[PDB]
């Protein structure tokens, strides 16, 4: 099998509701005060294989 | 500060300590904790640090 094929989702603060597809697979970054106090930082990729 | 073979350690209590005020902080090259999220720091209580 794939190596790093396998992947999981990194993310918090927005709880899903049960049964819900989600392909959005954005860098997750904020571009405001809670990010390092920039725009920019933090801007972690959430997929980790 | 003291030596990595004598480090120093010291304790706090009956303290209240904000960690906002420090997460926002640009002055630190990397803060990550370990099975804690520090936005909610904020709005917890432990024993003692």
């Amino acid at each position: 099998g794939g190596n790093y094929n396998y992947l999981y989702r990194l993310f918090r603060k927005s709880n899903l509701k049960p049964f819900e597809r989600d392909i959005s697979t954005e860098i997750y970054q904020a571009g405001s005060t809670p990010c390092n106090g920039v725009e920019g930082f933090n801007c972690y990729f959430p997929l980790q294989s | 500060f003291a030596s990595v073979y004598a480090w120093n350690r010291k304790r706090i209590s009956n303290c209240v300590a904000d960690y906002s005020v420090l997460y926002n902080s640009a002055s630190f090259s990397t803060f990550k904790c370990y099975g804690v999220s520090p936005t909610k720091l904020n709005d917890l209580c432990f024993t003692n640090v």
